[PDB]
RNA sequence: GGCCCCUUAGCUCAGUGGUUAGAGCAGGCGACUCAUAAUCGCUUGGUCGCUGGUUCAAGUCCAGCAGGGGCCACCA
RNA sequence: AAAUUGAAGAGUUUGAUCAUGGCUCAGAUUGAACGCUGGCGGCAGGCCUAACACAUGCAAGUCGAACGGUAACAGGAAGAAGCUUGCUUCUUUGCUGACGAGUGGCGGACGGGUGAGUAAUGUCUGGGAAACUGCCUGAUGGAGGGGGAUAACUACUGGAAACGGUAGCUAAUACCGCAUAACGUCGCAAGACCAAAGAGGGGGACCUUCGGGCCUCUUGCCAUCGGAUGUGCCCAGAUGGGAUUAGCUAGUAGGUGGGGUAACGGCUCACCUAGGCGACGAUCCCUAGCUGGUCUGAGAGGAUGACCAGCCACACUGGAACUGAGACACGGUCCAGACUCCUACGGGAGGCAGCAGUGGGGAAUAUUGCACAAUGGGCGCAAGCCUGAUGCAGCCAUGCCGCGUGUAUGAAGAAGGCCUUCGGGUUGUAAAGUACUUUCAGCGGGGAGGAAGGGAGUAAAGUUAAUACCUUUGCUCAUUGACGUUACCCGCAGAAGAAGCACCGGCUAACUCCGUGCCAGCAGCCGCGGUAAUACGGAGGGUGCAAGCGUUAAUCGGAAUUACUGGGC
């Protein structure tokens, strides 16, 4: 840049990008880890992943790296799917 | 960004003639690079002076190259003009300004036409102090042949009214000086010794409305149009309007920027080269020829009388008298213009050697008033020269 | 802005005395007025619609000396207002302040009046007023001032405006040369030698 | 600032320095008509862009300007 | 009481007439341009063309009362030059005020520029439901205890520079768990699950490892339901020209399921159904930012979107996303491209449609100015810093408005021009003469208003254990103006410094001589000139405007000549 005050707005920027990026990647891996453990029929591994999966979204909605309508359509559908089958 | 200039060294105007080819930018070089090894720090380059195309391709000089250095007494300002026969408006502008004159002779060719003729239109134009350097005395050393040489350049100088038997001969070669061998930079600092010394101070008249003449102009990008020249009599300053009034219609600007050698100055007093940078000015309007005054000072005109005298013979000029219709370029100031006579009743008949009283009409006026030096000269002859009598 | 040439020439022209000269003399031992101006003067051709128009609009602007562009706006405001456009007309040019001044004695002609209020000699209400056409309301009291009081042109023309006929809506007295307005004028105070409705068939082209 | 180009009657044009620079289409005069066109009877016309030089001798060989046209620079 | 008073025709087709029908004129206006001329002030306006390319300098920072520290500056002691034994001279302290670089917070998405793209992904009017929202405000509550890191810095070192790397050390309102929890999320239910940050002022009752503990006050810090502001989404109607453009569409029209967004939705995929738009003009091509409004007209209409206000789109060209309450971001990041620069040849840097300025294009559009004094804006408890927004000044007869370039009396009806009937008439009271006034400009002298506040002192009342810090009100005391030599008033000498442009055959206000001779020329339309020209050229006289006057360009009117009001075969 030219004016020094956009320099130091681009390194936080970069570095919250950088510190964002591990918690998305957590939480998605958990996630999916739910999806699987739906697909696999066994249902009382997808409630005991649904059981660890909840505290990782709601700290992170409380966090604010997601919305707490984001993490609430995630619990919802997953309930959904799980008590679906049996 | 820009430094400023520290007035504190007098400053006056210097300019070199000669033949062609017989050293002119070697010699300016080496003046100025032995100068600033001394003392100083201008040391200018060779072919960072000749820029132009043509320069570098014919080995020739084509216009007049400025330059400055200085010495624990003064600082002088130079100017380099060519030598050839078909450049001479260009020499004319470069001996009309400078107060001091160098003349180069070389050993080897002798006095040449060309020597000649500068000569004559420095006496034209009426430079006060010529000194002789002479060049080429690397390749010729011999005492029984500089005598003659010396005596031919004196007699050239002596007939026409410049003191010959009295004004200083240098001998040298300015390669060897430029080469910065360790014993022929001494003949330089003689030719600077003998300068201050042969220039004495000349006055300095700021006590009248201001008027530049002008000679070049540029366009500095960026900033707009500048006009250059030497200021003959007054001050300026920064944010004065000024009126250009010449060959077209008059217009008025003002000096919104000064500069000198890319240096700023403050306020120019008379006397000194520089640039103006003048605010809302397309380049094709200002030509030099023109003059840029202070309001209410001079005023265009036509027609008006002089007493004109025809060089007499065994002196150079023409041979046949002249009568009506003859149309010779009068130079007045820096501007040549050619223009009609006419003679009264009786003496029809131009005789070599007597002045007699004319009255000229020039097609384009020129800001004129009453008591003006112009010299005539037409068709690469110098023919006379006269005052200003009366202004119609 | 205003008229710097001869001044019988105009009431030559419009065939009547428009009242241009102080009065000390008559008329007919000044100019020939029935001869018309330069060397066609004899001949008397017939006019137009146009003709009447224009001449009729001429003689009342050099009455009272109006160029056009403020007569124009004159025109529109007389016609902007409630009521006649001619009346309107003439009681918006009879109440601007240089012709108050003229129709209380204080000046010889009109240009002796414009004289005196552009160089600052009359007060309204007690202030400085310097503007030829300052438009006067009623209830205005006039004076001039007291550095002035000692000129002799304004004594002179104090006793000679008597023979001409005393306003009928201008109180004055004469030794304090104080003056003050009632009210509007009207066409029953005004001269029966014009006839508004060309004026007003004149702007409506 | 430097170099190269064009200048003949109103339009279009010729004119290789030995003595007044010619052609065509134009044009004026005398008759006839209110005035012309046509038919007649005579036909005048020139700074060779200017100025100054060399030749015994020049628009024409030589130099400087006038104006326009095609390129090349230069940057307080 | 008032917010209405409004409607004009002429010239030209023929030997003459009536009718039809085109052409021209008289009015109002403009971001204007050219020619001649040019005294003063007030309020406004000023690249319409190349959204062509840019030299130089300014246009966005602030907080120490979050933090680790001391690069610069100002506050002490001892050594220690001489003694008037500290007169005077020099070196050693982050304890204090302040503060460069660094972590952290907030702003930088506002304000300013331009109209390229965009015929409906926009705008205008009227409605709606499926959403979020920093700062501001109300209510009810929490505010417990731990942990691992790193910048600056220290040592080494790469590199032309920009900019790095290696090994240790350190602070938090930086970061991550834990403790409890709801009116909160999911769930029929039962249940399961998620947060926090500390600073600053003064000190009485009570003790120190003399760090502070301990009391109160101001401010924050986290959760839930509200108010306000703001933004996103949907529907109906209105929003230029061409049919010598008639058919268009396969994520296309709907349905089920999964996913995705702050939110509904073919927003996205898998499968099913075969639909959907179109002469009420789809599709296709050209031009164009829209509105409140502006000019014109008696109205109905016609042309239009310069200045100001609301909305939208863009930021060298083409893409994409991170950060954040808000952007796919004018003075940010990544990649590609065309131009311009630095380079040690390995590599680096730049984007005036921000304010001035330059070249070029054009008939044509301005200074590289002053200041935060006032109004608003960012940051801070405040003081205060920043602001080419803004308030002013400069250049331009570009527009509207005002004023002056003197006022009287004066026949000898003078010289001088011009015309003549030779008698005389005219320019003309015009001049010259005589008597008065000083607007504006010239010089000198005095001198409002835009200024509210901020600071210091003092007292009363408030909360507390407290006369303490702090807050409120009064009072008291010296200061804050770029414009600025303000506006305005007074004095001086003297009519003293200040008038041009078009027209004169008819339409249309205003007439005669000389020159030329269908030549030279004029012309908005009929039309003038062929040897006696009110029409060409000059002069005298006259008419119309006036610091302006004319010509060119463009719009409505007249035109009932697109006829809805209001025409014809
Ligand atoms: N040995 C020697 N050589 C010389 C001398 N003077 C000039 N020269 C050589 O002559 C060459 C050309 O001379 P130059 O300096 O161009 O002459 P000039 O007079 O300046 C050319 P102009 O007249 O156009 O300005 C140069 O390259 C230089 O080396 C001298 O004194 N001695
Ligand atoms: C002598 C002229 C010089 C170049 C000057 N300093 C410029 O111009
Ligand atoms: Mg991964
Ligand atoms: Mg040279
Ligand atoms: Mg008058
Ligand atoms: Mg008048
Ligand atoms: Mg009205
Ligand atoms: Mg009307
Ligand atoms: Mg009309
Ligand atoms: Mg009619
Ligand atoms: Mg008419
Ligand atoms: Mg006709
Ligand atoms: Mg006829
Ligand atoms: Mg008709
Ligand atoms: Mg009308
Ligand atoms: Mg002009
Ligand atoms: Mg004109
Ligand atoms: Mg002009
Ligand atoms: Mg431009
Ligand atoms: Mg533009
Ligand atoms: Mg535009
Ligand atoms: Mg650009
Ligand atoms: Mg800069
Ligand atoms: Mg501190
Ligand atoms: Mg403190
Ligand atoms: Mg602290
Ligand atoms: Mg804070
Ligand atoms: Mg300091
Ligand atoms: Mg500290
Ligand atoms: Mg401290
Ligand atoms: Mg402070
Ligand atoms: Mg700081
Ligand atoms: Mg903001
Ligand atoms: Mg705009
Ligand atoms: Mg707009
Ligand atoms: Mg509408
Ligand atoms: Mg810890
Ligand atoms: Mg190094
Ligand atoms: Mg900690
Ligand atoms: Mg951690
Ligand atoms: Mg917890
Ligand atoms: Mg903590
Ligand atoms: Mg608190
Ligand atoms: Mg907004
Ligand atoms: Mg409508
Ligand atoms: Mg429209
Ligand atoms: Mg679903
Ligand atoms: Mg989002
Ligand atoms: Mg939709
Ligand atoms: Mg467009
Ligand atoms: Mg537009
Ligand atoms: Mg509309
Ligand atoms: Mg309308
Ligand atoms: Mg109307
Ligand atoms: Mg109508
Ligand atoms: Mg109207
Ligand atoms: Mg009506
Ligand atoms: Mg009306
Ligand atoms: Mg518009
Ligand atoms: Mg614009
Ligand atoms: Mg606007
Ligand atoms: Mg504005
Ligand atoms: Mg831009
Ligand atoms: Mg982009
Ligand atoms: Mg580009
Ligand atoms: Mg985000
Ligand atoms: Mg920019
Ligand atoms: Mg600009
Ligand atoms: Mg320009
Ligand atoms: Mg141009
Ligand atoms: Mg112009
Ligand atoms: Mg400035
Ligand atoms: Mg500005
Ligand atoms: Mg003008
Ligand atoms: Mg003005
Ligand atoms: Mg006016
Ligand atoms: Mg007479
Ligand atoms: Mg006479
Ligand atoms: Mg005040
Ligand atoms: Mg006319
Ligand atoms: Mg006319
Ligand atoms: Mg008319
Ligand atoms: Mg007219
Ligand atoms: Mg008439
Ligand atoms: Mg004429
Ligand atoms: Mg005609
Ligand atoms: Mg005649
Ligand atoms: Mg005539
Ligand atoms: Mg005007
Ligand atoms: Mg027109
Ligand atoms: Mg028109
Ligand atoms: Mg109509
Ligand atoms: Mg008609
Ligand atoms: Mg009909
Ligand atoms: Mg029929």
């Amino acid at each position: 840049a030219n004016i020094k005050s956009a320099k130091k707005r681009a390194i936080q920027s970069e570095k919250a990008r950088k510190h964002n990026a591990s918690r998305r990647s957590m939480m998605r891996t958990f996630i999916k880890k739910v999806y699987a453990a739906i697909e696999a029929g066994d249902k009382a591994a997808a409630q005991k992943a649904f059981n660890e999966m909840q505290p990782i979204v709601d700290r992170q909605a409380a966090k604010g790296l997601i919305h707490k309508n984001k993490a609430a359509r995630h619990k919802a559908n997953l309930t959904a799917q799980i008590n679906k089958l049996a | 960004s820009k430094e400023k200039f520290e007035r504190t060294k007098p400053h006056v105007n210097v300019g070199t003639i000669g033949h062609v080819d017989h050293g002119k930018t070697t010699l300016t070089a080496a003046i100025t690079t032995v100068l600033a090894k001394t003392y100083g720090g201008a040391a200018r380059a060779f072919d960072q002076i000749d820029n132009a195309p043509e320069e570098k391709a014919r080995g020739i000089t084509i216009n007049t190259s400025h330059v400055e250095y200085d010495t624990p007494t003064r600082h002088y300002a130079h100017v380099d003009c060519p030598g050839h026969a078909d450049y001479v408006k260009n020499m004319i502008t470069g001996a009309a300004q400078m107060d001091g004159a160098i003349l180069v002779v070389a050993a080897t060719d002798g006095p040449m036409p060309q020597t000649r003729e500068h000569i004559l239109l420095g006496r034209q134009v009426g430079v006060p102090y010529i000194i002789v350097f002479l060049n080429k005395c690397d390749m010729v050393d011999d005492e029984e042949l500089l005598e003659l040489v010396e005596m031919e350049v004196r007699e050239l100088l002596s007939q026409y009214d410049f003191p010959g038997d009295d004004t200083p001969i240098v001998r040298g070669s300015a390669l060897k000086a430029l080469e910065g061998d360790a014993e022929w930079e001494a003949k330089i600092l003689e030719l600077a010794g003998f300068l201050d010394s042969y220039i004495p101070e000349p006055e300095r008249a700021i006590d009248k409305p201001f008027l530049l003449p002008i000679e070049d102009v540029f366009s500095i990008s960026g900033r707009g149009t500048v006009v250059t020249g030497r200021v003959e009599r007054g001050i300026i300053k920064v944010g004065e309007e000024v009126e250009i009034v010449g060959i077209k219609e008059t217009q008025k600007s003002t000096c919104t920027g000064v500069e000198m050698f890319r240096k700023l100055l403050d306020e120019g007093r008379a006397g000194e080269n520089v640039g103006v940078l003048l605010r809302g000015i397309k380049r094709e309007e200002i030509e030099r020829g023109q003059v840029l005054a202070k309001p209410g000072t001079i005023k265009p005109h036509t027609k008006f009388e002089s007493e004109v005298y025809i060089l007499s013979k065994d002196e150079g000029g023409r041979h046949t008298p002249f009568f009506k219709g003859y149309r010779p370029q009068f130079y007045f100031r820096t501007t040549d213009v050619t223009g009609t006579i006419e003679l009264p009743e009786g003496v029809e008949m131009v005789m070599p050697g007597d002045n007699i009283k004319m009255v000229v009409t020039l097609i384009h006026p020129i800001a004129m008033d009453d008591g003006l030096r112009f010299a005539i000269r037409e068709g690469g002859r110098t023919v006379g020269a006269g005052v200003v009598a009366k202004v119609l | 802005a205003r008229y710097l040439g001869p001044k019988l020439k105009l009431s030559r022209r419009e065939g009547t005395d428009l009242f241009l000269k102080s009065g000390v003399r008559a008329i007919d031992t000044k100019c020939k007025i029935e001869q018309a101006p330069g060397q066609h003067g004899a001949r008397k051709p017939r006019l137009s619609d146009y003709g009447v128009q224009l001449r009729e609009k001429q003689k009342v602007r050099r009455i009272y000396g109006v160029l056009e562009r403020q007569f124009r706006n004159y025109y529109k405001e007389a016609a902007r207002l409630k009521g006649n456009t001619g009346e309107n007309l003439l009681a918006l040019l009879e109440g601007r302040l240089d012709n108050v001044v003229y129709r209380m004695g204080f000046g010889a002609t009109r240009a002796e009046a414009r004289q005196l209020v552009s160089h600052k000699a009359i007060m309204v209400n007690g202030r400085v007023v310097n503007i030829a056409s300052y438009q006067v309301s009623p209830n205005d009291v006039v004076s001039i001032r007291e550095k002035a009081k000692k000129q002799s042109r304004v004594k002179a023309a104090l006793e000679l405006a008597e023979q001409r006929e005393k306003p009928t809506w201008l109180e004055v007295d004469a030794g304090k040369m104080e003056g003050t307005f009632k009210r509007k004028p009207e066409r029953s105070d005004l001269s029966a030698d014009i006839n508004e409705h060309l004026i007003v068939e004149l702007y409506s082209k």
